């Protein structure tokens, strides 16, 4: 009984973090992804401003 | 007519650019240093979580090995 | 009170209050019914999807323009459209603000009798008035005289004008526009691969367009500088990735403006029609048209287009003249910005059309001298 | 024994799980970080930029 | 299939009780590799893989790699003889088919269910098969949520609980009218 009380007990904390884990891992990618796509966009805008240079 | 080209063009010709400017210059100072100091900061504390991973990792390791 | 200046368009709605400089809001103008089953129930699933919304869910909608050429052919539509814009982009209720409609010219009566029939029996707005979406393109430029040039997404009219009385015997009116260069720039797309068929994937190719593609200033120089280097192709990420790569079809496009024959078209490009335009008019205002020509419209904003127009006409018209192309930075709300302008004058406040009038014509009176 | 074994087990798969998961949220953030820092660069590229634009 | 493969060890469960326990040692023991290649290197090389399980009259058995050889028949149905593409490549498919505009959302949103998807490690197999699949820019998620066997079920009070499909139900006069083809009809 004292073992399997405290095995859950463990069991039990290490998926609340894993659930955590998750969480956090998925605002960081959304977060992330907005960064790239930003980067991307201001690469885009520099790229078409070096070709608004070429006409003028 | 005619006349009111210049009230409509001359005001933005010159305002819209200043303001333009020190929209992209607050802008900038606002995010660019702002932001790689936060991340430098997160990647201090990302390294001390490392180490306290590393060390939790290996005394539970040293302990349940039988 | 103020006045509504909305400009229905064919492509884009742009409305506003009268005496602003930008359109209050402007969003696509189609109407989407679902076109699948739908299983979720409670989800709150409308029958049609108007304006901007229907521009998010387009991948399980079938959009479908209700103007096709100036025209109205789709009248429940344009009505639908018409109350979307009222209500919920601008949120006054049109009991109390007068209406400025455009129409292109040379359309038919009876689209232009049944616009002013709605707005006053359905929206029952108190005074409704009608303009050529040339003449405000022309108060926009702050000109008097002058030769517009007005490319829209749905037809192409070229209203040469003098000294505020227009030439109604020289209006060359054509109906190729961005729409069709839309379709043709989708069908060459297929000579790489790229086939886009559904009627929501012509707003992916519209963006193509709108992004990529730019006017040549020399066409053969290009396509033979494009068949031999590759410092043209630039590349375009789709909405879902698989990036594509444009070739010689980035001018080939917008080319079909000079060049009808692409389409298969009889008709000669909008570098001579304009040409022709003005040769119809009277030998002694000759000089100030071909000084004051003017560009408006969406698609008179190809990168490149006011040197190749300016080229062509210098080498059609004598080498005297002098050939000038006015292209402001705001052309794609010239007209409306030209609207405002003419519903906030003192001078045109007693041009509305009054509803007692109506009452007492019916709706024949737009063709009247209120015209 | 059948209940010990399994939450002891379950528990094993959980701290390998989650030790690839912080594994993969340091790569992750410290990716994010780089690339904001390459962003900030090009945002300082910008700015440079913009104090020549001083001149207007 | 787990019970073919036990063969080649020396245990043969025939008996159509005994496939009862065959799903028992499939239930309670079989993981879904992350690569298969690298596991089937390893188990023939190490034991560190060989877990044991104690039959329901003792003489206990080891399962060596048929551990990950039994749950990678979802992803090559070849094992089997089927000729299909595994399950990482019908959710591309079933994708692609799809119209251009909400690949996105439905690439973002893939929802795992069902009972045998409960395998330990395959929603990092799958995530791992379809981003290798899909093109680099997308956004690839799994939602395994823990609660995956009753899912279904959960669903389905969810649904019965709501008012607004109370009206939805084949009332019994409705079938007396029409006789059971009435459920191909509006009420689905
Ligand atoms: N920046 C741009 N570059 C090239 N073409 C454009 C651009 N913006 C709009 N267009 C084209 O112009 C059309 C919009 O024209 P618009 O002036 O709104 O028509 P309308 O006269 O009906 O308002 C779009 O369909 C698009 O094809
Ligand atoms: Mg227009």
């Amino acid at each position: 009984s004292d073992k399997l009380k405290e095995a859950e007990t463990r069991a039990e904390f290490a998926e609340r973090s894993v659930t955590k884990l998750e969480k956090s891992i998925d605002d960081l990618e959304d977060e992330l992804y907005a960064q790239k796509l930003k980067y991307k966009a201001i690469s885009e805008e520099l790229d078409h401003a070096l070709n608004d240079m070429t006409s003028i | 007519d005619f006349d009111d080209i210049h009230r409509k063009r001359m005001e933005k010709d010159l305002n819209e650019l200043q303001a333009l400017i020190e929209a992209h210059f607050e802008n900038r100072k606002k995010e660019e240093e702002e932001l790689v100091s936060l991340k430098d900061r997160i990647e201090r504390r990302r390294a001390e979580r490392a180490e306290q991973q590393r060390i939790r990792n290996e005394r539970e390791k040293e302990r349940q090995n039988r | 009170t103020t006045a509504l200046v909305c400009d229905n368009g064919s492509g884009l709605v742009k409305a506003g209050f009268a005496g602003d400089d930008a359109p209050r809001a402007v969003f696509p103008s189609i109407v989407g019914r679902p076109r699948h089953q739908g299983v979720m129930v409670g989800m709150g699933q409308k029958d049609s999807y108007v304006g901007d919304e229907a521009q998010s869910k387009r991948g399980i909608l079938t959009l479908k323009y209700p103007i096709e050429h100036g025209i109205i052919t789709n009248w429940d539509d344009m009505e639908k459209i018409w109350h979307h814009t009222f209500y919920n982009e601008l949120r006054v209720a049109p009991e109390e603000h007068p209406t400025l409609l455009t129409e292109a010219p040379l359309n038919p009566k009876a689209n232009r009798e049944k616009m002013t029939q709605i707005m006053f029996e359905t929206f029952n707005v108190p005074a409704m008035y009608v303009a050529i979406q040339a003449v405000l393109s022309l108060y926009a430029s702050g000109r008097t005289t002058g030769i517009v040039l007005d490319s829209g997404d749905g037809v192409t009219h070229n209203v040469p004008i003098y000294e505020g009385y227009a030439l109604p015997h020289a209006i060359m009116r054509l109906d190729l526009a961005g729409r069709d260069l839309t379709d043709y720039l989708m069908k060459i797309l297929t000579e790489r691969g790229y086939s886009f068929v559904t009627t929501a994937e012509r707003e992916i190719v519209r963006d193509i367009k709108e992004k990529l593609c730019y006017v040549a200033l020399d066409f053969e120089n290009e396509m033979a500088t494009a068949a031999s280097s590759s410092s043209l192709e630039k590349s375009y990420e789709l909405p879902d990735g698989q990036v594509i790569t444009i070739g010689n079809e980035r001018f080939r496009c917008p080319e079909t403006l000079f060049q009808p024959s692409f389409i298969g078209m009889e008709s000669a490009g909008i570098h001579e029609t304009t040409y022709n335009s003005i040769m119809k008019c009277d030998i002694d205002i000759r000089k100030d048209l071909y000084a004051n020509n003017v560009l408006s419209g969406g698609t008179t904003m190809y990168p490149g287009i006011a040197d190749r127009m300016q080229k062509e006409i210098t080498a059609l018209a004598p080498s005297t003249m002098k050939i000038k192309i006015i292209a402001p930075p705001e052309r794609k709300y010239s007209v409306w910005i030209g609207g405002s302008i003419l519903a906030s004058l003192s001078t045109f406040q007693q041009m509305w059309i009054s509803k007692q009038e109506y009452d007492e014509a019916g709706p024949s009176i737009v063709h009247r001298k209120c015209f």
